[PDB]
């Protein structure tokens, strides 16, 4: 047993009726001083450690030419300068076992958390030195975490994509369903999660060019995407993940919903492909008046309107889908649906939730495309158009399929600092770094959408951390007030990053000017309505930081509206799985499951903490379970008002929960205004 | 939670010695050597001499102590698999490959032999131990029948399942791969069983059921070294049977809801190669906040 | 002489209730007075726990104290039936045929009807009273093993019986015949080795051993009157059942090698109605031609 | 119990001692004059019949404008003139069950025998109204038959494709595994069976891009391959039917032959996929001489090479393999798995064994490449050139993917009419129209290599039947030596037929002076060797046909280099499966299985006797089981020597037959030269 091991397994052993907090920080000294100081590879110089790196296919020579060695090792020095420490045990693990560079043979260790940072903002800055130093300063401080695809993969010759989620759209034939598994196998042999909308396929039972009851259905495409997944795995390090999306009013709803049944067939279920349904107003609308309703057969309504169901509006289509004779559908219950919905929930977190009408009302570009699905992980909510891809000898008609850059703002650092405005603008200047340089040659409608939409995905983390460590409950609403007033500043510190990007470049993104940026619509709720804490203690937490008013956002519409808008999409809050650690914070904006997390790593068990637990915040640390999930939903749609894009929302359950409570929360969410509703973990 | 579940998996699995024939057997049969004819005899006479101990003993005094009308139904079904099936199946085996005074001969060396007698009477000692009403003596009886279920057949295992991997005897390896099968499924059930008597135990109980647990592994795991050296050298595969053994070993501890005694490590690929919360409807109002 | 051709025979005879769908009933089941349907529920609940107890219990002790590991087999493989697959497929019937609470309730029912308990204590009080080594106390578990396999289950089997005959209930029917198919061949085979102790007495010891089996018939005879009486007057068939019942202790007496009791009666017609390629090596000449 | 079987029933009831032979002519004339007639949809004249057919949607405007219809009258004159009449119930049931055109809702039939025959004639002839008479008097004599696919969709508008067997080659990436998958499902989709060569794909724990042990193998292709088959299934009617081939030198070769074990579990086993093993003359020598045979890493001989494995010669590169570090092997039992080979076509019928030297030594076009796979129906053996699928913005490399028309002439009614030449020329012009008039969209390379090869297939079938009606015993020497002179005369006129249309149309086949037939070294056995028959009996069944010399080959040999050849391959003998009914045929030139056929159709239960079976010729006609497959092996092997392709050859096994004698029929027909083996059918 590791000496740093046994220090960290002295926190649960309880000395004067409380836990042991400070053993974990002896367990990080003894992990380092005992392990990672003689694993670490030590050069003479920093030249020869760039030397080595680069010469021995560690680094890529092209981003690191781009500034003189003195530039580069300064910011080596700037992030040195900080002598920063690892709080906990599990933060230095989680890093030197996930993203430290190791050699070739995974024996010793070449990158500390300082070359790793100084390597990242070196490639993000793209040859500013001061760019760089602010780069350092910003993830030193760990006010900002790019994302685990970014900074694991950036500056690394042998490297995945920068990007690891994409959402593809799959037309109704056979070459874009084999086109659409081509895709997915290539965007996951890059290491990226790929979401796959399935509504536009057409119902089994459906005719082909006039042989009428030969289609498979969108199970049929899901068993294949189910293979192509399980086959494309990453080089055989992490398992292929995958997700298909279909619309509830999608014919196939109860074979698309059966695939994850424990019971399920070896000939239906998919093991790893993640399901998602997309649920409009008039699917909650029928089963609040619990009128019969219909799942219609997507190809039947193609060939009466010459649209895709899912590119119309159901809300006004509902009534004329049913109506018209040649429309074909079987009537369904939709409570029943909705019931069967929470219990595969709650024996298996699946499906997620997307509420169609919820994204799409505060869409900022419905004129290119209305959000007809999410991504993997349910918090990516962008325009997508489906691509035509015709024979192998006629042109295909490249659409926009969705793939966001992913960072995280510590809001517990971002908040202690009071840096809302620079680290939102230097975030911003990042994902679009990721952005432009980010390009993937065997997903045409990925690459087209990367290069017109710009669209980047700036999240938040330490949410519960930052508000326990500052006495404040999380489900309080002085909690609410502090997400409302920190999500607003975020939203117009990336609105205005934008804004002066799309002016210094003098482009914004491709159909920006029918988006309700340039009509200044999205604006309104923002001159209208004053987003400042309505708490004394809230209002304490931005002391010395300027909260933007109704004036400066009205300076900021004003802005937008002269020089444009850079990103379609800006913020989207992941779930931020294992980069959490290493900045030793909360996972997204989510309140934490357990207060000591409880891990085994090899042989030997890990026990992990919450940051900043302590005696004094101990029940400020409030279990998620122990959560009333209303109030969680609450602060979501609190914070889901000031992020143009969804967030990943997951449910946290008792046993003792029952389907109807599952429903109820669902339905509140639904009412509230969220968008997506990740996961259903059940206690 | 569980025993239903285990009826099915057990029930379905139900199966008769007469279905595998077995003559065809002598055409590789009697191209092997001495001593691999040797040690598969041995080895075979080891298995048939344990098995019969479970089918006897070891079952029927689980079932007995055990509570639940389910679980004892289960428990008479793994019984009858090891006296009226897997028994007739070893007997079969022994008499296709042998004539009859060599089978008496084998199974008196066997009989005698020291490592197999230890093994064989700690696990019995075990079983005659127990005591009416008193959970602690089942647990540790249970204990000892993972064991047998789930790692001290497996030394035995490896010969057959290594010629099965190599085109070898395939007759007999088919029936030996049925039988492994059904152990397996035994093992894992019995650990369910010890797992909820563990569970209702206090922290310094359980973690003396544990050291009680990890002491007879080693007693016997010791033991199963000098068995498979005694068996083994004389066909050169000590080695790797040893690797088996930790690997099925490490099954075993996890079958009892207890973490790997040993290291991974990777297995000889001719052997591989052988081997609802509760529903509640929506009664309206729940769309209305 | 007998042991082998009874082990074939109980595993040829293998099956599971799950064979025979049962919704066809259905609708015979809906259309029976709510007298009919309660004896009907009743007198299963009444045969699902003598073959509870005769499979937790009756068989694994029997199998205990018999020497011989084919003897063994069998009694381990006639005490699987009784549970595993007798007792179950009892609730594979009720699951089919009624709501849960009916269900819940009819085995409240067993739990507090004297008969059905009275039945139980003496026929389980003489399995627990067998001693180690004691042929004696073995012989009188055995005598009420044969009573309980050819007479106590026919009070209950009578009925299901009755309506098979009419073409009623035919898919539970099919399992209940099953059923009685395998303990006929029960009664016999434990008559058998009943008689084998029975034939070692003096004639003093046969004398009081044809004491014991006659007193203990009488005495059950008399708590299955009853029970029969509290079961059929409701639906009118007391007497028919009665006839029955005498017909087959007198079965159960000629297992055991005694001369019938009772005298013969004319029972309902309606339950009589109711009654791979082998894998050769390549030589070297096998690659020239 | 419908009349006509019935009385088709009639021939098991033994009258006198015997079979009842005569009551399929009753049964087939009620099954006519009480369904047939009733059920036919018959039109005032034939030109509203063609109006009816072609307005709507079941003929093709296209080649019926091509004729005057006067012409098209004077086609169906001449096909009715014949007045042919079914001789058994079976083969009137399946032609107006499988081919002949019923209306949309199947309800009633549209086509009688003479119409699908003058249609598939008026559409061979592309304009000729003479040409179409003849095709007209070819068919309705039965002396030859297009397959299944032209026969059945030749002149319809709702069609699929004229050719139904496609062979491709899958380069070792992703881009080209995709591609493979989308070109069978394409090809699936349009009914056709797909096979592929699996031999360039590296093996399972192979390197991608410097990580290692991070292929799947071939294995995880195969099961991407096979639910691509399952989901292009075309209804479900007939259902997607792919087939796989490994070098038996490829180290996945074991897991490849483990996909088809009882005993497999369900992430390993294919179910849709039939499997092939190319077995070369170097691992028949290792098993022989009982060495240490080497399966090989195909990534390793790649890299160290330059070139696949497959596309080596093994007999001269096995011990550069063996002899080099650099390449990766691993020792294997060649015995040992003939062994596992034998018992798992014992069990299964699995795998097609392709004797790759077999192929090879004969083969005409080695220059343009080897042989290296065969068909779903281990027939074809034709050169590939795999293709090189780069990324989507890439230009791809387009190899050569294998694709013939098969069409069977009927051997006894070819032997009636004394027409071994007419039907010989006919047949090779038929089946050049329906490669020229075949245009696949999406299989590139299948287009491409039908553009440059023309390569047909021309079988035959009722060898068993004509000889069994003439006196012959299927083993017998005289029934090998009219084998040997009928195919030496179909190989010859051909041939002749070949060199006239590259005359006529002034172009040969791609590549084709480096082929044999432009070096004259294939004609060498023709210009030494006469081929005439040795017994006087069968010199009797070619009187008044004349048998081309040495002295015709030599002249044949001549004009063949001064004038080329248009096909590539020219002769490949198929199973020809349901044809064989219609044409009241034995299937191919295997031997007949059944002497009554005994099979039920629907809830119905018909007998079908072998065509011209009764008590003179009742032991003549010989189950395929009781006969010595040395002898069978003998007579396709005679055969095997006149035909470039190869021949769909059946092994018939009783039970008690070991492995042991399925290994020597295999290594008996390996020494004989048989190139090919499809199934070992075990009674
Ligand atoms: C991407 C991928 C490839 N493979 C296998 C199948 C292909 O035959 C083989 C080649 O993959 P490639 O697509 O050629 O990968 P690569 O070009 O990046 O690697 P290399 O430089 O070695 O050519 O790898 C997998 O098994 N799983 C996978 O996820
Ligand atoms: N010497 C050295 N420095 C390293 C290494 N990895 C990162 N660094 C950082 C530490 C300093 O901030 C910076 C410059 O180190 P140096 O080259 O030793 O500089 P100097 O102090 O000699 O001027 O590089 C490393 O492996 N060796
Ligand atoms: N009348 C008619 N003839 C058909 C049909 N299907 C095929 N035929 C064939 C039969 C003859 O050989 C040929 C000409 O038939 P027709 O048009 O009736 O001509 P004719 O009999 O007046 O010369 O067409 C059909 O449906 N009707
Ligand atoms: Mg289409
Ligand atoms: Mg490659
Ligand atoms: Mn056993
Ligand atoms: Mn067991
Ligand atoms: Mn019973
Ligand atoms: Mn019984």
């Amino acid at each position: 047993v590791p000496k740093w091991i046994q220090l960290n397994n002295e926190i649960m052993i309880q000395k004067d009726g409380k836990f042991q907090f400070d053993k974990d920080k002896e367990a990080v000294h003894s992990y380092f001083v005992d392990y990672i100081n003689q694993n670490t590879v030590f050069f003479h110089n920093l030249k020869e450690k760039l030397d080595y790196l680069v010469e021995n296919q560690y680094y890529e020579e092209e981003f690191l030419s781009l500034y003189s060695f003195e530039d580069i090792k300064e910011v080596f020095k700037t992030a040195y300068a900080k002598k920063f420490r690892f709080p906990s045990f599990m933060s230095a693990f989680k890093f030197y076992n996930d993203y430290a560079l190791k050699t070739n043979d995974k024996k010793k260790i070449l990158e500390r958390y300082e070359d790793r940072i100084s390597i990242v903002a070196l490639f993000f800055a793209n040859g500013d030195t001061e760019k760089a130093k602010e780069y350092v300063n910003l993830m030193i401080n760990q006010e900002y975490q790019p994302s685990t695809p970014t900074f694991l993969n950036a500056g690394r010759k042998r490297r995945g994509e920068l990007v690891s989620c994409f959402l593809l759209e799959v037309n109704d034939s056979l070459n874009d369903i084999s086109r659409a598994i081509d895709i997915s196998m290539q965007l996951s042999k890059l290491g990226g999660g790929v979401s796959l909308n399935l509504s536009k396929l057409r119902a089994k039972g459906e005719a082909i060019k006039d042989v009428e009851n030969a289609t498979k259905g969108v199970v049929g495409v899901m068993k294949l995407l189910d293979n192509a997944f399980r086959y494309a795995d990453q080089m055989g390090q992490r398992q292929g993940s995958g997700a298909a999306y279909l619309n509830i009013f999608h014919r196939d709803i109860n074979d698309f919903l059966d695939t994850k049944k424990i019971s399920a067939d070896e000939d239906v279920r998919v093991k790893t492909l993640s399901i998602g349904v997309v649920i409009p107003d008039k699917f909650v609308e029928l089963a609040r008046e619990d009128k019969a309703a219909y799942v219609f057969y997507p190809h039947t309504i193609y060939k009466e309107y010459g649209q895709h169901m899912d590119e119309m509006d159901m809300n006004e289509m509902y009534d004329k889908f049913v109506d018209n004779p040649r429309v074909k559908k079987e009537k369904i219950n939709p409570r029943k649906l909705l019931e069967k919905l929470a219990m595969l929930r709650s024996e298996s977190g699946y499906p997620y939730i997307m509420f169609q009408d919820n994204v799409n009302k505060v869409h900022a570009n419905n004129h290119i495309s209305k959000v007809k699905f999410s991504n993997l992980c349910s918090e990516v909510l962008q325009a997508s158009q489906v691509s035509s891809y015709t024979d192998y000898d006629e042109e295909d008609e490249i659409g926009l399929d969705i793939s966001c850059n992913l960072g995280s703002l510590n809001i517990l650092n971002v908040m202690e600092h009071k840096s809302i405005e620079k680290t939102v603008k230097l975030a911003t200047d990042s994902l679009t770094h990721v952005s432009e340089t980010t390009d993937i040659r065997n997903a045409p409608a990925v690459r087209r959408a990367n290069k017109a939409m710009k669209s980047i995905g700036l999240g938040a983390m330490n949410l519960h951390g930052y508000l326990a460590q500052n006495g404040i409950a999380y489900e309080s609403p002085e909690a609410r007030d502090f997400a409302n007033t920190f999500f607003m500043m975020v939203n117009f510190y990336s609105i205005q990053r934008s804004a002066e990007i799309a002016k210094e470049k003098g482009e914004t993104f491709d159909q920006y000017e029918g988006s309700t940026y340039a009509t200044g619509e999205y604006f309104d709720k923002y001159v209208s309505t004053d987003f400042s804490p309505k708490y004394e203690k809230i209002a304490n937490l931005f002391e010395g930081m300027h909260i933007p008013t109704t004036e400066d956002w009205k300076k900021l519409k004003a802005f937008v509206a002269e020089h444009g808008m850079y990103h379609s999409y800006r913020l989207c809050i992941a779930p931020t799985g294992s980069i959490s650690y290493v900045q030793s914070s909360t996972a997204s904006v989510m309140p934490i499951m357990e207060r000591i997390e409880e891990r085994t790593y090899g042989n030997s068990k890990t026990y992990y903490p919450m940051p900043g637990l302590a005696s004094n915040n101990w029940f400020f640390y409030k279990e998620a379970y122990d959560m009333d999930m209303f109030k969680v939903v609450d602060m979501i749609a609190t914070i889901q008002q000031h992020i143009d894009q969804g967030i990943s929302f997951t449910l946290f359950l008792k046993d003792t929960m029952t389907t109807r409570d599952l429903n109820r929360i669902d339905l509140y969410a639904h009412h509230r205004g969220i968008k997506t509703i990740y996961y259903a973990r059940t206690k | 939670d569980f025993t239903q579940m285990f009826y099915n998996q057990n029930v379905k699995q139900f199966w008769l010695p007469e279905e595998i024939a077995l003559n065809g057997d002598l055409l590789t049969w009697k191209y092997l050597g001495k001593n691999e004819q040797d040690t598969y005899m041995k080895v075979l006479a080891g298995l048939t001499l344990l098995d019969t101990e479970q089918g006897n003993t070891g079952m029927p005094i689980v079932a007995e102590h055990v509570d639940g009308h389910q679980r004892k139904a289960v428990l008479n079904f793994m019984a009858m698999m090891e006296n009226a099936v897997h028994a007739k199946s070893y007997s079969n085996i022994f008499m296709t490959l042998a004539p009859t005074e060599t089978i008496n001969e084998v199974f008196e060396w066997v009989k005698q032999n020291k490592y197999l007698q230890k093994k064989a009477q700690m696990i019995v000692g075990l079983y005659k131990a127990i005591q009416k009403d008193d959970e602690i003596s089942l647990f540790k009886a249970m204990v000892a029948s993972v064991y047998l279920e789930s790692f001290l057949f497996y030394s035995g295992f490896y010969y057959p399942l290594y010629f099965y991997g190599q085109g070898k005897l395939m007759q007999s390896g088919e029936i030996i791969n049925l039988i492994l099968r059904d152990e397996a499924i035994h093992g894992v059930y019995v650990g369910l069983l010890a797992q909820e008597i563990y569970n209702k135990q206090t922290e310094e109980k359980k973690a003396e059921l544990r050291e009680f647990a990890i002491d007879l592994l080693n007693q016997l795991y010791e033991n199963e070294l000098e068995y498979t050296e005694d068996l083994y050298d004389q066909v050169g595969l000590s080695h790797d049977v040893k690797k088996f053994i930790r690997y099925n070993a490490n099954k075993a501890l996890m079958n009892l809801g207890f973490d790997p005694y040993f290291e991974e490590e990777d297995i000889n690929p001719i052997v591989l190669n052988g081997l609802k919360a509760t529903v509640e409807p929506l009664k309206d109002d729940d769309f209305y906040f």
